[PDB]
Formats: structure tokens, C-alpha cells, sequence
């Protein structure tokens, strides 16, 4: 889902005063701070999610790991099978 | 509206109906129930006219008339078994009781003769008896009137149906198989020795001894008796003798809500009918679960197959807990959040008709309570001979088989599509609306023919008028005149001529098919190409008729 | 009644014209180029000689082979990844 | 299938366990690594195989199977077992292939093929591959999962066997059959308490109680994440393949089995036998003749409708309900009729019309039903309800306690043949091979489209 009131913020628009960052939200000049961070979550990747985030946000995938298969195993493999010179490599 | 006018204590009457479904007025002489005549116009007399006086609330007397009137019937009964029992004529005897008593009375006193008989094997006598009777009661409706002569009919039903039952097992060689026979037909029994007079008469059937019930029922229209009829009857029975529900499903036009009906009818009950999943709200199915599970009551869900999933889980929850509620035979249930008694005598029976894959099956929950049963194509040869016999006849056997015959092969050879329709419902209709034509044309086959053309001739496609006419020819050698056209013609051919249309034998011919078959259908559909004069068509027989 | 303008996605001359407009500020580093003869051919831009020239082009060259690796045929979707790539860059 | 879903985690699990399952001694073969990942193989298709049905049990077998050696062995072994699965699958039959006394396993399973033993043909792969097939005990103990699925299809159950499982170890199984509302409470308040005490919980039939368990056990699923924590309690649903489709996230945080143990008609006829007998008897020495003659008849009729299409047009499931009528008529008419041979023809009838012959819809099945009833009830004089045994008839002296005794003994001395599919069934054996055919051909069919897809 996507609504463009945070679109002033997903695209960076801000009136900037003298000494003061405003953003035009809505009917009011919202008050920000630097500490202000937003982050998108998003529930199933084959639903179809809106062009202008996927121009604006940055995607990264964090989706269940279905692909590759090799570096988990691999992973579970060095760790059991004879581990000590692989885990003694991160020691 | 009953409650707060229960001073009239006759705009109540134009209600029962619906809270009976087989009566819907009531008797005045000039305060008291003097009776109650059902849907066909039989009238009831009561024996013991209810005296009302203004302060008794109507229910009160509603609840002593339920007993009333199943007490009366029981007395017509009575009365109707002593004027038979004593070696009496049934001719006479159909002019003086209701129908449900002579029906009742005929299959007890009929039961005994057969059983005897049976101790005899001497059923040749009988044969003769029931033949002359036959002929007695036939050659008696073609002069009786009509609001006698739906009585005159609905008991030849049974008649024949015990004539052939008398027939086919005098046939049968070996005292085992007249056994087999009998024990598979339903049997009727009394006990007099029981001072409970309502209970006093019950059904055995299969073995099963089942209550007959003295709940009155009028004269709807008597379902015919056939073998797979017999088999319905014989599962249903079953399955209520150990408190399951009936389940029957098959394909479309096989009379199963009509197979429950007529078991109701014959056992003296009105089964309370609710046609399914057409625009009804959930509340009023738990009303009418709960007062039909109060009253004792039976209810078939025509056309259960289809509900919305949310529904369907709500009616199969609540009809899970009520059969569960016959089978444990706990007098109280918890069903729509509230303590509500149950009658022993309340039974539930489904219908299902075929969905779009075809097989359609109750939910899950309902497996262990009840017994799907498939139904078949109904004995359509049999029943259309003795509807052919019931309206008299020449040579009803060989003409009923050539009718079945015909049905069939025009089902086979015209060309299919969605509207078309050759199910029992059309072989029905036009045994049902022959009746006024054999009025005007004779007795003879070609009455048959051209209620055929009035029926289903009028709705096919040029290339399926081609095949009908050729199947006509080929099956039917009675082509027929024209007749009562010196009229009708001349007004069609005024009117288009007022109206400046051309007639032509197209044009004439579908308005003389749209004039015949109007008489008896209400609400007409008309259907062809864009602007092929269809408007035209009905303005012209309007005005002509006018 | 309305006009109707393709845009469409940005070609070759339009990344290097703009990426060189924004590497202006960065387009040199410590010490000078590697070695400024790689294949002329394949050089959207004008000639190389610092490193801009080549690393406009090699974003240039991945961003496109990206988009035909990742879709297949007409790929109706501009350079957006591009301006992120480049910001990440110079900062 | 919506049943046979599966989980990245399950695998990457299963995956951690074949090692630290140091078991079994493995084959002494080439190095470490070959005879972990065969090892990986035998570890992966015994957790795996008792979540699938006999028929993709046996598929998924010589599927792994085909990828193992495929990759292990030569291309003379690959193309030569290519052939011998194109010759199973006649539909892509071709020309067997001989290695000379190199492969014995190909000799075997090319003289199966031709000795017509299909189905060992088959088998033969789990065989060679020396799998440790498990029961419900071992992947209920092995597993953590607090959670299981009991499924299997609308004509057999796993609720003895659940319970004597029970009885063997630990008891403490809460059978709890939902139903109505009133049902409805009681188990819900039942599970809550059992995730305290940790007892053992059995429900029947989830698919009628789809609206419930969406409701109210699929969020109280969902929300018992810590709660796995309390005392070791085992969730056990029975679920039906035939039936309505399972949520996904209920499906899959569970743990899934499937149930294939079908008794052997003489089985069928002890158990129905025990267990309609335990009751005690009502009338005379022909009540009891009659309740044994059904029940034969019942597991006569069990066996045939699991064969499709041989035999019957299409599958039917006939429950218990119909044995409890039959059984209820069988007993009225004998009250009511007389000591004598005189209901077996309206009994006969009865039966084939009404109490087995009211769910069925085809001509061809009605006359099959009939005809067997004819075969089983008509008669006197020794009937031979199979050509292996001989009933008589009770005797003159109308002693029960006799006639149930040598009832059970004439169950018990009396052993089943191998060919009973097709001599107690009167079936050609053409009948039995053809439907051995065409199982060979739908399910080596099925192997070649996954093969084609790798
Ligand atoms: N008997 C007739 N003689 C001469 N002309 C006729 C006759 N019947 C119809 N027409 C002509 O054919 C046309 C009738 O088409 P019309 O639209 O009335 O047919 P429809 O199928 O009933 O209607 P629609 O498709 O528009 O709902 C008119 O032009 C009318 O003049
Ligand atoms: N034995 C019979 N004799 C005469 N008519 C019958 C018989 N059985 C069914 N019919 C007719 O066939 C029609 C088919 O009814 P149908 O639509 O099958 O009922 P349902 O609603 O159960 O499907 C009924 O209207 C009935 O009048």
C-alpha cells in the first residue's frame, strides 16, 4: 500500500527556511527532526507494490531464502562436518 | 396484525394458510368454527362447532382447533371404516367423507382383504371386485362434479395403484415371492384395543412400524405409485426408524421434493416445504426450524445444493444439533441460544440437486446423521398409463409408451441448447392441459397430437420443427383438421388489416400458436431476433381477441 | 484532444552528459589515471582522460546490461537505480 | 497437492540432523562426504516419505533414486536404467539393455517387469535403498513439534492405532470428537487445560470443523509460540485427503503423516467381528449366523470398493452407519418373521436397494452389489463364502454359546490366500493385472514429468 502524503518525504521535498526544514503534509507545515527515520515493510513479495516506490524507495530483500540453497547448506555443512579449521578461520 | 385485530377473527384466516400450508379459511356460521375448506376448495366440516366469545385470545382457540380438527378427521375415519367395513359401495360413500378418511379407510380395509387373500391365494375373486370397482368409480366422475371429481380422482390414484399391486403378485408363482412383494409395499394397520384414538392407526412398511398421524392435508395432487416411488418410500422410512434424517440427491426433474411430499401426504402430514437459496434471510429459517421442531413437524430443504458457504455452515450447525438432539432423545435442545422442547415426531429430509460438476454431497458433519440416497429416472411409461387411464381412455397402454417413446427421441434428435426442455415437467403439462382440449376435440389420439403441437411446437428452432413434424409422422399416424379457425382467422386477419400488416401462414401460424397458449400460460416470455415483429405480433392477437 | 509527448527512457548521450555534470565535482583522485587507452569503440563520451570518462561509461555499461539480463526484450523502465548508484558514488 | 506442501525449514532441519544421526554404520564406500550424502538421501526419505501416499511414497522413491545414480554411475547404468523405466512406462517402451555381471539390480528388476510382478518391480527401489520405513511413534518422538496431522481418506482411520500407541507408551491420549456448539466449547476448553497439564489430545475430522478450527485453532496456533514451552502435550488432528483444503500456515507449522495400514479381509472380518460382538447378542442362534454372514458381506464389499475402475465405475465410501442398518434389519426381521428360511429373498433385496445400495447410482454397480448378495445371503447348506471356506448351517439344538465358538474358530484356523484380491473377489486375474498396468503406468508417468522437469 502507498498513499502520496508521505510522498513529499518517499521524494525528497522540503521548503527549507533560513534556520528551519518544513514540509508541506497534508493542510499543515509538519515539524521534522533529523532523528526521524521511516522504513517500508512489506508482507509477500509477489504482490505487486506501486512503480513510483520502486523508483523512489530502495529495495532490499530480505525474503526467505529460497534461492541458492548452497550457502545455507554449506554454511550447516562447515559448521558440522570436521568445523574447527572453518569457525578457527573466523577465531 | 393477527394479535392486535384478534376481534374480526376473519382477516386471521387469509394468514393460516401460510402457518398450514394445506388450509386457508375458516368456516362461520355466525360466531363459531363451523369448518375449514382446503386450497382445491374441499370443504371440512367440523364436528364439534367452536363456540367464540370475545375474550378468549385467538391462539386459545387456534390451539383447540389443531386438536379439533385432527379429532374430526378421526371420526369421519371411523365413520367412513364402519359404512365399509359392512359390505357398502365405495360411489356412495365419496359424497359424504373427506378425502383424506375414504383414502385412509380404502388402503386399511384393502390391506385386510389382501391379507387374507394372501391366506387364500384365491386373489382371481378380488381381481374381479377391484376391476368392477374401477370401472364404477370412472364411469362415475364423467358425470360428477368437480369439486367431487378431484376426490374421484385422487382415490382412483390408489385404486389402480392397488389393482396393479393385486395384478403383478397374482402373477408371482410362489408363496415366498407374494411375501417379498407384500412385505415391500407399505401396509396399513389399526389398533382398536388402544384408547389413544389419534394413535389408533400406523404404517408397516419394510417390517417398520411407523405412527400415521390424523393431520389434515386436503387434496393436493396425488403422486402416482411407482416401483422406484416404492424404493423412496422404503429408504425414507428407514432411515427415520432410527432417527436419521433422508438425504436424496440425483439429477434435476425427478420429483424428489415431490416424492417427500406425496410421503407426507399419504402419512398424514403436511411436510413443510421451504424452496432454498433464492433471496431468504437466515432468521426466518431458524423461525420456522424452531417452530417446526416444536410442533413435531417435518421440512425438506429443496434444492439444498446450493447456499452461500456462510449460511450453509449456519443451517448445517443447527440441523446437526437437532438430529443429534433426536438421536441422544433429549427432551430440551440449546439451539438459537435458547431451551426449546423437541417433539418426538420431528424429522428433517434434504434434497439435493445435481451442481455444475453434477454429484453435489451434504457438508461432512452431516455424514453421520444422515442417508444420501440417489434417485433415478422415475417410471415415465407407467405413470403417463395411469394418467391416461384416470382421464379415460381407448388404448392408454400402447399410447403412453408411443408418448414416452416420442419424448425421448426428440430429445435425441432436435438440436440441443440451454433452453430446451423434454423432462417429465412437459409430458405433465401436457397430460395437465390436454384436459380442455380433449373437452372440445374427442378422446382420440389426435387430441394428444395437438397438445403436443400447442406445448412443445412453439419452442424450437425451424430445423427442430423439421424433425418434430418428421417424428410426428413417423411415430403418430393422426394428422388432424383445422377446426374453431372460422373465428379466430378472420379476427387475426381484421386486425392486420386495421393494423395494415401483411398476414402471412408464418405470421398466422406463430399468432394461432401464441392465442392457443396463452389461454392457460399467465406470464408469457417472447423470444426471437432483434425486430422480427414480435411487438407486432402480440398487437395483433390482442386486438383480435379483443 | 491531448498531445501526447514520448519521453521514453534516457539514451547513452543523455548518462554521459549528466554523469559527467555531476562527477564535475569529483572526477579526479590521489595520484593520476590508470592507464587512459582502453578501446575507443565502445566510448559513448568524448576521449579519456581522467577517470571520469571511464567510469561514467562503466556505469553506462552496467546499468544497460543489468536491464537486458534482468527483463528480456523491451524493458519500458528508465534509469532510476542510475541516480542512486551515482549519489552513493561521489559521497 | 494441497496436502504434500513443505517448508525451507523442515529441509535446512532435516539437513542438520543427517549428521549427528551417527546411527547406522554406512557403507563402507568411496571416502567420508559420498557416504554422508547418501546417508543425507536415507535420512531425507525417511522423514519425508510418511508425510506422502503410497503412490507419491513410491514415485518420489525412484525418483531420488534415479538422481542418485545418475550422478554416482556411469552412462551405460544411466541409459540402461532410462530404458528399463521407459519399459514400465509401455507408452515409451522400448528395448531392455544387459550389462554382463555388473549390475544385478537391473537383471532383477528387468525379470520383474517381464514376470508381470509389477508391483515388486516397483518396491523394488525402496528395497534396494535399505530405508527404515517408520510408524507414528517414531516421527511423534523424534519430531519437537508439539503438532500433527493424522490424515488419511473417509474409509480408514489411525484412531486404534493412535490409542494403542498410547497404551504402549505414556498413555494419557484425550480423544475429543468435535461436533455442536456445546462439542465446540468442551474441546476448546479441553485444549486450553491440556496445554497446562500436557496430555495427550486426539480431534476427528477437522474438514467438518473448518469453521471452528479457522476461527479458533488456527489463531490459537498461531499464538502458541512460547507456549511450546509447557508440558509435553501431543496434538494429533485427523484430517481427510478427499476433504475440504486445510489453511496453509495451520498445515505448516504442523508436523504431517499419512495413514496406509488397510487390514486384510480376514482382519476386516475379525475386527467388525469382535467388535459388533463384544456387545452381547439379542436373540437366537440365527441372529448371530446372520450378524457373521454380514459381516463378511461388509468386508467383502470394504475390499471391492477400493479397487477403481475394476470393479466398481468409481469410488464410494461406505461407513460404519450402514453396517449398524443393516445389522438392525437383519435383527427385526428375524424377530418378526419366523425360525425359517423364509426373509433371505426381501433381506437380499433390502440390502442391495437400500441399505448399501442407496448411496450407490450405477446400474452396473446396483447388479454387482446384488449379485454378490445373492452369492453370499441365498443359500444354505455350507455356503462357501469363499472357495476356502465352508459356513454350515446352525444346527438342530439351537446352542449360541457353541455357534459363536465355532464361528471364531473357523475365522481364526482359516488363513487367507495371497491371490485373496482375486479369488475371495470374483475377479479375473486379467482384471487384477491390468489394474496393476495401468497404477505401473500412472505413476512412472508422473516420474517421467519430474525427471523431464530436472
Ligand atoms: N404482420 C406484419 N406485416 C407486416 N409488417 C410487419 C408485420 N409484423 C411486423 N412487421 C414489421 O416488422 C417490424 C416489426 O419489428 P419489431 O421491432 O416490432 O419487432 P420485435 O422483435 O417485437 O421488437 P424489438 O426487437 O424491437 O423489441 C416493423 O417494421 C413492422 O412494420
Ligand atoms: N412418480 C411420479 N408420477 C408423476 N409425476 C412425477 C413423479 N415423480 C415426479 N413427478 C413430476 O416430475 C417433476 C419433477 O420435480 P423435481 O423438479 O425433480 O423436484 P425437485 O425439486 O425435488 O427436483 C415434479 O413436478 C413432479 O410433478
Amino acid at each position: 500500500f502507498f498513499d502520496p502524503i508521505i510522498s513529499r518525504l518517499i521524494s525528497r521535498e522540503f521548503n527549507h527556511a533560513g534556520n528551519r526544514v518544513t514540509v508541506e503534509i497534508g493542510d499543515h507545515e509538519v515539524d521534522v527532526s533529523g532523528d526521524f527515520k521511516l522504513f517500508i515493510h512489506s508482507c509477500d513479495p509477489s504482490g505487486d507494490i506501486p512503480i513510483f516506490l520502486r523508483s523512489r524507495v530502495r529495495l532490499v530483500h530480505f525474503v526467505t531464502n529460497k534461492e541458492s540453497i548452497e550457502t545455507r547448506i554449506f554454511d550447516i555443512t562447515l559448521t558440522e562436518e570436521n568445523a574447527e579449521m572453518q569457525r578457527k578461520r573466523e577465531d | 396484525k393477527i394479535i392486535g385485530s384478534g376481534k374480526h377473527h376473519d382477516q386471521v384466516s387469509k394468514f393460516m394458510k401460510k402457518m398450514f400450508g394445506s388450509i386457508e379459511s375458516i368456516i362461520f356460521l355466525e360466531d363459531f368454527i363451523t369448518g375449514v375448506r382446503s386450497v382445491e376448495g374441499e370443504v371440512l366440516n367440523l364436528n364439534e362447532k367452536i363456540e367464540l366469545k370475545d375474550s378468549i385470545q385467538a391462539q386459545e382457540w387456534l390451539n383447540i382447533l389443531d386438536t379439533e380438527i385432527k379429532l374430526s378427521v378421526f371420526t369421519q375415519f371411523r365413520d367412513c371404516l364402519g359404512q365399509l367395513k359392512d359390505g357398502t359401495d365405495i360411489e356412495v360413500v365419496v359424497s359424504k367423507y373427506i378425502f383424506q378418511a375414504i383414502l385412509l379407510s380404502a388402503q386399511v380395509m384393502w390391506t385386510e382383504l389382501v391379507e387374507k387373500c394372501l391366506q387364500t391365494n384365491q386373489f382371481s375373486k378380488y381381481w374381479k371386485e377391484v376391476d368392477m370397482k374401477i370401472k364404477g368409480l370412472l364411469d362415475k366422475l364423467n358425470k360428477s362434479s368437480d369439486n367431487v371429481k378431484k376426490k374421484i380422482e385422487a382415490l382412483l390414484v390408489e385404486y389402480l395403484h392397488f389393482n396393479n399391486v393385486i395384478g403383478q403378485l397374482k402373477n408371482c408363482s410362489t408363496k415366498e415371492e407374494a411375501r417379498l412383494l407384500w412385505a415391500k409395499v407399505q401396509k396399513f394397520y389399526q389398533k382398536n384395543d388402544t384408547l389413544d384414538d389419534l394413535n389408533s392407526v400406523f404404517i408397516s412398511q419394510s417390517g417398520y412400524l411407523l405412527q400415521y398421524k390424523f393431520e389434515y392435508i386436503g387434496i393436493p395432487e396425488r403422486l402416482i405409485y411407482t416401483p422406484l416411488l416404492l424404493i423412496g418410500f422404503a429408504t425414507l422410512t428407514d432411515s427415520l426408524h432410527q432417527k436419521y434424517g433422508g438425504c436424496f440427491f440425483g439429477p434435476a426433474g425427478t420429483g424428489k421434493t415431490e416424492t417427500v411430499k406425496a410421503f407426507g401426504q399419504n402419512l398424514g402430514r403436511v411436510v413443510v416445504v421451504f424452496n432454498c437459496d433464492d433471496s431468504f434471510d437466515y432468521q426466518v429459517l431458524s423461525r420456522l426450524l424452531v417452530g417446526i421442531t416444536q410442533i413435531g413437524a417435518w421440512g425438506c430443504f429443496d434444492e439444498f445444493n446450493r447456499l452461500d458457504e456462510k449460511v450453509l455452515s449456519a443451517v448445517s450447525a443447527n440441523i446437526q444439533q437437532i438430529q443429534n438432539g433426536l438421536q441422544v432423545g433429549k427432551s430440551h435442545i440449546t439451539l438459537l441460544e435458547e431451551e426449546t422442547p423437541l417433539s418426538p415426531h420431528t424429522a428433517v429430509f434434504i434434497t439435493l440437486n445435481p451442481g455444475y460438476n453434477g454429484r453435489s454431497e451434504l457438508p461432512e458433519n452431516l455424514k453421520k446423521s444422515f442417508r444420501e440416497f440417489s434417485m433415478k429416472s422415475p417410471q415415465s411409461g407407467t405413470i403417463a398409463e395411469m394418467i391416461l387411464q384416470i382421464m379415460g381412455f381407448e388404448d392408454s397402454k400402447s399410447l403412453a409408451s408411443k408418448i414416452v417413446h416420442f419424448l425421448e427421441l426428440l430429445s435425441s434428435k432436435c438440436s440441443s441448447m440451454n433452453h430446451y426442455h423434454f423432462g417429465l415437467r412437459t409430458l405433465k403439462g401436457v397430460l395437465r392441459n390436454c384436459s380442455p382440449l380433449i373437452s372440445e376435440f374427442g378422446e382420440g389420439e389426435k387430441t394428444v397430437v395437438e397438445s403436443l403441437k400447442r406445448v412443445i411446437l412453439p419452442s424450437l428452432g425451424d430445423t427442430d420443427e423439421l424433425v418434430f413434424k418428421d417424428e410426428l409422422s413417423k411415430i403418430f399416424d393422426s394428422a388432424g383438421t383445422p377446426l374453431n379457425s372460422k373465428a379466430i382467422v378472420q379476427c387475426l386477419k381484421d386486425a392486420g388489416q386495421r393494423s395494415g400488416f401483411s398476414m402471412s401462414e408464418e405470421f398466422l401460424k406463430k399468432c394461432m400458436q401464441f392465442y392457443y397458449m396463452q389461454k392457460t400460460q399467465q406470464a408469457l416470455i417472447l423470444v426471437g431476433k432483434a425486430g422480427c415483429g414480435k411487438t407486432a405480433t402480440w398487437k395483433t392477437v390482442i386486438d383480435a381477441m379483443a | 484532444r491531448c498531445i501526447i509527448n514520448w519521453m521514453g527512457d534516457w539514451d547513452t548521450k543523455t548518462m554521459s552528459q549528466v554523469a559527467n555534470n555531476m562527477v564535475d565535482v569529483i572526477p579526479m583522485e590521489f595520484t593520476d589515471f590508470i592507464v587512459p587507452e582502453v578501446n575507443k569503440e565502445l566510448v559513448f563520451t568524448e576521449p579519456i582522460q581522467t577517470i571520469r570518462d571511464a567510469v561514467v561509461n562503466i556505469l553506462i555499461h552496467f546499468d544497460r546490461n543489468f536491464y537486458q539480463k534482468m527483463k528480456v526484450g523491451v524493458n519500458p523502465r528508465s534509469p532510476g537505480y542510475f541516480i542512486d548508484g551515482l549519489r552513493a558514488l561521489v559521497k | 497437492h494441497w496436502f504434500y506442501g513443505i517448508s525451507i525449514g523442515q529441509f535446512l532441519s532435516c539437513f542438520k540432523r543427517v549428521f549427528i544421526k551417527k546411527s547406522r554404520e554406512t557403507r563402507a564406500a568411496r571416502t567420508r562426504v559420498d557416504e554422508i550424502l547418501w546417508l543425507l538421501y536415507q535420512e531425507v526419505y525417511c522423514q519425508f516419505s510418511t508425510a506422502l501416499d503410497k503412490k507419491f511414497k513410491m514415485i518420489m522413491a525412484m525418483t531420488m533414486f534415479c538422481l542418485y545414480k545418475f550422478d554416482i554411475e556411469s552412462e551405460q547404468y544411466k541409459e540402461a536404467v532410462l530404458t528399463m523405466i521407459g519399459v514400465l512406462s509401455e507408452s515409451s517402451d522400448g528395448v531392455p539393455k544387459l550389462t554382463v555381471d555388473t549390475n544385478n539390480d537391473l537383471r532383477y528388476l528387468w525379470d520383474y517387469v517381464t514376470t508381470k510382478s509389477y508391483i515388486s518391480a516397483l518396491n523394488w527401489f525402496k528395497n534396494e535403498f535399505f530405508v527404515d520405513e517408520w510408524n507414528i511413534a517414531d516421527v511423534v518422538a523424534n519430531s519437537e513439534n508439539n503438532y500433527f496431522t493424522m490424515a488419511s481418506e473417509r474409509d480408514v482411520d489411525g484412531t486404534f492405532k493412535l490409542i494403542e500407541l498410547a497404551k504402549a507408551s505414556k498413555e494419557s491420549l484425550k480423544i475429543i470428537p468435535l461436533g455442536s456448539i456445546e462439542n465446540l466449547n468442551y474441546a476448546q476448553e479441553e485444549i486450553s487445560k491440556s496445554k497446562i497439564e500436557g496430555g495427550w489430545i486426539l480431534l476427528q475430522n477437522i474438514q467438518m470443523s473448518l469453521s471452528w478450527v479457522k476461527t479458533y485453532l488456527h489463531k490459537h496456533v498461531e499464538e502458541t509460540k512460547a507456549a511450546e514451552e509447557h508440558e509435553k502435550f501431543k496434538m494429533f488432528m485427523t484430517c481427510h485427503l478427499t476433504g475440504d483444503k486445510l489453511p496453509a500456515p495451520l498445515l505448516q507449522r504442523t508436523d504431517r503423516f499419512v495413514y496406509e495400514d488397510i487390514p486384510g479381509i480376514l482382519d476386516t472380518v475379525k475386527d467388525l467381528w469382535g467388535s459388533q460382538f463384544f456387545t452381547g447378542k439379542i436373540s437366537g442362534v440365527w441372529s448371530v449366523y446372520c450378524t457373521f454372514l454380514l459381516s463378511w458381506f461388509h468386508a467383502l464389499i470394504t475390499a471391492r470398493t477400493r479397487l477403481v475402475p475394476h470393479g466398481f465405475s468409481k469410488k464410494y465410501y461406505f461407513n460404519d452407519c450402514d453396517f449398524q442398518f443393516a445389522s438392525v434389519y437383519l435383527e427385526n426381521v428375524l424377530a418378526t418373521n419366523s425360525t425359517n428360511n423364509i426373509p433371505w429373498a426381501q433381506v437380499r433385496d433390502h440390502i442391495a436397494t437400500i441399505v448399501y445400495g442407496g448411496k450407490i447410482d450405477e446400474e452396473k454397480d446396483l447388479e454387482v452389489v446384488a449379485k454378490l448378495c445373492a452369492h453370499v445371503f441365498c443359500g444354505s447348506d455350507n455356503l462357501q463364502i469363499v472357495p476356502g471356506v465352508r459356513i454350515p448351517q446352525p444346527l438342530l439344538q439351537q446352542s449360541e454359546e457353541e455357534e459363536r465358538a465355532r464361528l471364531t474358530a473357523i475365522l481364526s484356523n482359516t488363513i487367507e490366500p495371497a491371490d485373496s484380491l482375486s479369488s475371495w473377489l470374483q475377479l479375473p486375474r486379467e482384471s487384477i493385472l491390468n489394474y496393476e498396468r495401468l497404477q505401473a503406468k500412472e505413476v512412472a508417468s508422473s516420474t517421467e514429468q519430474l525427471l523431464q522437469e530436472m
